[PDB]
């Protein structure tokens, strides 16, 4: 439905085709991120800091839990039910959070019913026996660097040096933990939040975490930094200072009639200056439908571009007709910068600014010229099977489109300048020549 | 593919005793196992789901478990009619395989 | 809460047939259809799955080709189209709500049978 | 002020009105912070790491003294005075920042007093005393680590072995701190560098640097978040390579006749299509003026948004007259994407696009059916006790507004599209369109 | 060419003119991160920890060394070659890249001839013997946490807590890898990635690894902070999971002709409302040819502006206009915050909103006083020697431009709303009204 | 530097009043101002701040409500409107200049009883 | 609130001869006390901020010290123009409470 | 692969010259051209390069002032223009490509005297 | 600047016999040392770049090496061609330097 030979005209060279692939399915899997460490093995000079340790650790995960027992208390089942009017005012998504919450609610129970087991855990990662045929999992903060530096080390230091190191430590994972679970989490309920971010409850470290719950090894790197195995915080213990924390794990399902078709840009020439077309980098098209997608929330790979949600956004009529050959409605930016791609390989066929790039084919030491009137110059085994565009030398294929294309002139769009306070003041100008009007 | 392998394929006892129909994966599954009870010439019913929480709508007397690849469902007490097909299916990786199937008489 | 599948099908080798999946008493957007081969009467096989809030589509390697999923949101009806039938796509097809991972709701069945009579 | 009637109509539901938090009054600490830790008790072979070291950290804290002695040699007392000539060029900020520097400077050099005892201070916190009735502490860094890792395995690993870890964690505490204290921090003179930066010097544990210092326990964590808690680098040693930085502890006031007005958004019907409405989702109302919020520079709370600074921007005169009433100058923008908020709960009333989502009552088990003249459907105690929208089910309170809510048509406002390029092309087809004209 | 007589009326005070630099000359080192660490010290008790941990390595690295595969068999010398149809696409800096990373094949292989050692490296760095006369170095990836932490710990821990602390430590480092040579490193091929980025190899200690390959000191930390040091992966072992990195080491050359003017932003005064210009901050002239800079992506230094690109960027012709005198086509915004500069200091001499800001002569004790129809005040020595804005006393210079310049009024620019929705509000009503028209 | 108050006044109870604290001889804007109740000639507690330059205030928890601070950026002059006026709002009232957490410069203080004569 | 303590309410002593007016704090304070004079009929005056800063304007005299929640004030020699109540205000958190007060005769 | 030199020139003291380096056989603008300063036959300094490409210079000290490098892209031509010529400015002027750090290819070099004949 | 010095500034010595350049530099210079070869009347000819690579189009016996600061230019068996002028260049620091020279007869 775009119209590539066009867009390649004005520098869109076609690049990458890719599948549409967004998070579904998610398998739920609760674990525990006990946030204090067990000081049981040096406990003899410890002194005052584990208290404090606590108030300040019951400080950060009280608005926590707070916020979940606003929907803990609020929602019931018939089917679950919940309070509109005790929740008062919510999201969607919250909403849907607030269902996952007391659906998950059963097996934080189930977890809690070994609240002793997860305070005595003496290890980083220790494996609980919920009803013997449950496990549940503790992922205890700051127990590997107890138990692996300060244990140890009870009379090669002060136990006050120990006592100061602790307390270091404690610190240093409340700084860590406090970007993320501190007062910008505002909405423990949304499961929507990453597991990387989870994991600072466990000095972020979720390689540990997902490795010990298991995983299908099928997309798990591209659903991790996709955000699509996000968390979400079950139950918060004030007494033992433990999170239950819901990891979800989704697969990846290919959206359908989907496909991102990426545009690589190359700067033209019109008049006698460069230009590069401001037309999106990355096209959705749908159902034979062009949109837009904001794809920076996206996880781009080789094949696929991989989301956590349908970030797919509306294209203006403009975009949606000259992606689709009405070039004359592509906008264009001058360049001013040195550094804009003059050229890029699309099929194994090179699309030029040969005017800004000095182009040279190899096989018969000739130069390519680019006229004034051209905007780039299709590069192709049947002008030239091997290039040189500056010092880069590349040996093209056949250019599947029209064997006209260089000969064939194409309608320029208008120049824009997409700085934000060129923007601006291109507002001032066009509201003041419509008064004038 | 994960491989899901039932060991007792095919399956008679008395009505009353204990009865373990046990599944096995070729990879971890990590308790990422639904069971499922297809009664004969009827659709397959949604037995136990993360290989122990019981379904909804179903007798208390399936009591599956385990851990890692190897699973076990148990059905205590029978009845005549549990006289069925048993498939533990693979839900951890996206192919999500079924087992064989125990037919259990 | 029910599905109701298209009904038993006779077709000739080499065709293409459609199965309905009709969605009743829960919210179709908001739920994952699944879709199952099973042949022979005992075994049984993961089709693939479609999520009609997205438009999202799993499938299994087997039936890539062979099966594509599409939903129906305005009569709330999952389809399976099968392509270039052979003697071994004649078995049972089941399609199966799925809340996130467990086929809870399945339909009836529908007993496709690939011959020219 | 805010027709929060005719604003749900197109989508904008009423969230949580929050009060205006900006800091104020700065409780100032000053804090040392020893970039170099003591290798006293491990010098036996320490080797030229320590050298190498201090030529690195030298580097890198010369440009910040150079920076402050710009304003402490061109400021005095009357009463204090700077000497604008010799600054030559700065900002308002800048110069402030400068007063307060030259205003910490005589604390500084009562802390430099003390210079042989921060040099020989051998525990990552150490509190010295002053003047035998004030106390200065000294943040250490990496002694932690000497005190805890190296100084204990002296003979269990090679002392080289030893040189080569000291070596590796002040590499690697240079590389932490370069990301703040290198080339980025142009502009050191500024007291608006907040203490998780400043922290960075003692390894981003501003958990200890601020417990040791000591604060006001309300507000501790929204100050935190909020960058309110800020830091200037009061001193800088070249010699004994340590910073005295002055700690703002600022409390915080709320803004009179100020409320910042969140409105949830979501999608709603018109003609066929599904559109959200473009209007800030955080409106800031003060003295009965409506304005725009910074508010991602802001710490959005449950019930307040707290801000280091007021970050109020100005309205458009449309989106006040619509935000107002006047719907049809609110701008929409089409819903391509399956993930948009299809509904939101206020005040226990359930506003819903009934034609995107599934709109069922639980009470009477019917479909609450939305025409496609409608855009939202209100849904509360009157129709629905209880409704279904979709697999959650929520129980209704009684809408306080009109009774007419879902008879009475809105005026709908102009198609939008948002995307930058979008944005660009728009401006280009209005440009077009004014020359025709 | 800037009217900075005019533009300081305006508000736009003449702040600090900045030489222009970018990156130029990439000295070429090449390191080896070997990012699994040599535990045969501690081999006894270390159990399938290792073999997990290669398997999450090897899944990670794959992607990285097929895609340099892709272009390691396509390209071949003469003279290098690339092969255009089995690339298929790639843009123009991902094909220079390609070239790059041919040319780094060399040194490579030579490196790659000492696997074994680079297998048996012991430490976190090593010096390994290329060629009896060509030194290759070995960054391990921890190493150091190996030797200094769990290998003199065998026997104090139990040697199953020193095998859940190296797989902790292991999947720490993964973690923290995964942002960077994780799915989101979807072009290995690149020599972009700045070297603080490959060093998460390293555990993010790019100071040690810089250190340890050698570098000029010349403006090393401003081309550290302008992402100016690049580092390119070469080489990608599977079976001794280790990369080979090729570090840029560019020098900064100044741009011909090219300055940045910053402009110092200052609220001013029009009818009885404060105003600030919205008018870029950062102003590049090039061969007198005014433009603008994308200086985000630049390290702004007191003396330079410091790039790895030229990030020119086109200006509007309203906005240079204005810039040169024409200040009524300046846009400018409403300020309705309480937080904005209210005044500047250029060349000693203060321009400040009088009206919004208390101004008071120190010398003479009277008020500075602005008159409705006065933008700013310019205040200087010929008036006050000495002046008082809000508390902070300034001694002042003379001003170089004009001696009438608080008499002659300047033309004033059309008020904007800078804000995205704003900006989409505006687009809907000049579209409105253009149809109208 | 001098802080005005606006004089002691006679307010009947259940009344609403209005202390008035003109600034001169520094920037209004850029010092806070404190509020502190004085009773009985001997104990002080503090009333409340704000913040001119921000619009802001801090009020103690016993005074907010009964208390409200304002500011005439114009005039230099902060307010104390007391409201609900009871017997024990008969005290001495300072408003006192603060840079940011001394208050190093009062005013002469308003003695406000609360009678009806 | 943090309840301001001040030890001798009332004290009278010879002039010429060192004075301490202790001061104690609910909770730790950090050296965020200031400290006042009140001299008879006329506005408190800032004597002694952050607890051992002395306010400009105020008799060198002046030389309170303290820390964490105890505090002191020290007079030193008297005068009879130092013949006032003094008041210890809570500087740390937001309500900034005063201490009971200390006439000096 | 060449690079043409402008040839020997004799110029008057306190004049300004400049030093013609055209480029053929390669891409000029992917290339920085060196400067160097041969004086007494055997004494080699390196006085500054030119990046075509961006447009940046970067100048030995001792030559700051003294040589400014320009570009011609249009005519592949990189020019060194000689300020204030003293006695010590008679010395043989190079134009040398550089890839990055290693100046291969040179020019012939001009023999540049300064004297008034 | 770098001081970048070469110990033999003349050297003559037989055909054919081995010959070591050395060349050492004020500050290390990590490999960062370009070789030139200049011959009577002509352009220097670039000899070794990064100190040991050899340059394209220049004789296999040009074996230069060296680390640190203190380099070494290897001739092996001579040839009446390679009568010339040795340059080591500094191009670690932006002042590129050279040596002093070495005329080898």
């Amino acid at each position: 439905i775009l119209h590539y030979e066009k867009l390649s005209k004005i520098g869109l060279v076609k690049g990458v085709t890719r599948k549409y692939k967004i998070k579904s399915n998610p398998l739920t899997k609760d674990i525990v991120i006990k946030m204090i460490p067990n000081v049981s093995n040096m406990s003899q000079c410890t002194g005052s800091v584990m208290e404090n340790y606590k108030t300040r650790l019951n400080g950060i995960l009280t608005p926590i839990k707070g916020a979940l027992e606003i929907y803990k208390n609020n929602t019931h089942d018939l089917g679950v039910i919940m309070a509109g009017v005790a929740i008062g005012i919510a999201t969607a998504a919250q909403i849907t959070a607030g269902v996952a919450l007391y659906e998950a609610m059963k097996n934080a129970d189930n977890i809690n019913k070994l609240k002793s087991s997860i305070e005595s855990t003496n290890e980083a990662v220790v494996k609980l026996q919920e009803t013997a045929e449950k496990t549940v999992y503790v992922l205890t903060a700051l127990q590997d660097y107890i138990n692996t530096n300060l244990v140890p080390t009870i009379d090669k230091i002060s136990c006050k040096q120990t006592e100061l190191s602790l307390d270091l430590a404690l610190s240093k994972y409340l700084s860590d933990l406090l970007f993320v679970f501190g007062p910008n989490l505002q909405d423990p309920v949304s499961n929507s939040m990453t597991i990387q971010a989870i994991s600072q409850a466990f000095g972020g470290n979720y390689e540990t975490l997902l490795r010990t719950l298991g995983y299908a090894t099928e997309d798990f790197d591209d659903l991790l930094e996709s955000d699509s195995i996000t968390g979400q915080i079950i139950y918060v213990d004030l007494s033992s200072y433990y999170i239950i924390v819901r990891v979800y794990f989704p697969i990846l399902t290919e959206i359908q009639q989907a496909y991102i078709q990426e545009l690589l840009p190359v700067s033209f020439n019109n008049d006698n200056s460069e230009w590069i077309s401001i037309v999106p980098n990355f096209i959705l098209v749908r159902n034979t439908l062009i949109s837009n997608i904001e794809i920076g929330f996206c996880l781009i790979t080789k094949r696929s571009v991989i989301c956590n949600q349908d970030y797919a956004t509306p294209m203006t009529n403009n975009m949606r007709e000259c992606l689709t050959g009405s070039t004359e409605k592509c906008p264009r930016e001058l360049v001013v910068s040195s550094h804009v791609p003059r050229f890029a390989l699309s099929n194994g066929v090179l699309f030029a600014n040969c005017i800004s790039v000095t182009c040279q084919c190899q096989t018969t030491g000739r130069a390519i010229s680019q006229s004034g009137e051209q905007t780039l110059l299709m590069i192709d085994n049947t002008t030239c099977p091997t290039a040189v565009l500056g010092n880069v030398i590349i040996s093209l294929g056949k250019y599947l489109g029209s064997v006209n294309y260089n000969s064939e002139g194409i309608a320029i769009g208008p120049p824009v300048f997409t700085d934000k306070v060129d923007i601006s003041s291109q507002i001032s100008s066009m509201n003041q020549s419509l008064q004038q009007s | 593919d994960i491989q899901m392998t039932q060991s007792p394929a095919s399956l008679s006892a008395s009505v009353g005793e204990t009865v373990t129909i046990t599944c096995g994966a070729s990879e971890n599954i990590y308790g990422a196992l639904n069971w499922f009870q297809r009664k004969q010439g009827k659709s397959p019913q949604l037995l136990i789901y993360g290989a122990t929480n019981l379904a909804d709508g179903m007798s208390s007397r399936f009591s599956g478990s385990g851990s890692g690849r190897q699973y076990s469902l148990k059905i205590g007490s029978m009845h005549p009619d549990d006289v069925a097909t048993y498939y533990c299916q693979n839900v951890l990786s996206t192919p999500w395989t079924f087992g064989g199937g125990t037919r259990l008489e | 809460v029910q599905l109701q599948q298209s009904g038993p099908e006779l077709v000739k080798p080499g065709a293409s047939m459609k199965i309905a999946c009709k969605a009743s008493g829960y919210s179709f957007t908001d739920y994952t259809m699944n879709w199952v081969k099973q042949s022979h009467g005992k075994n049984l096989e993961w089709i693939g799955l479609i999520n009609p809030y997205i438009g999202g589509t799993n499938y299994n390697q087997k039936f890539k080709g062979k099966a594509t999923l599409t939903v129906d949101k305005s009569s709330s009806t999952a389809y399976m189209e099968l392509l270039s039938l052979t003697f071994e796509d004649s078995a049972v097809y089941y399609c199966a709500r799925d809340p996130s991972r467990a086929m809870d709701y399945w339909g009836q069945g529908t007993s496709v049978t690939v011959s020219s009579a």
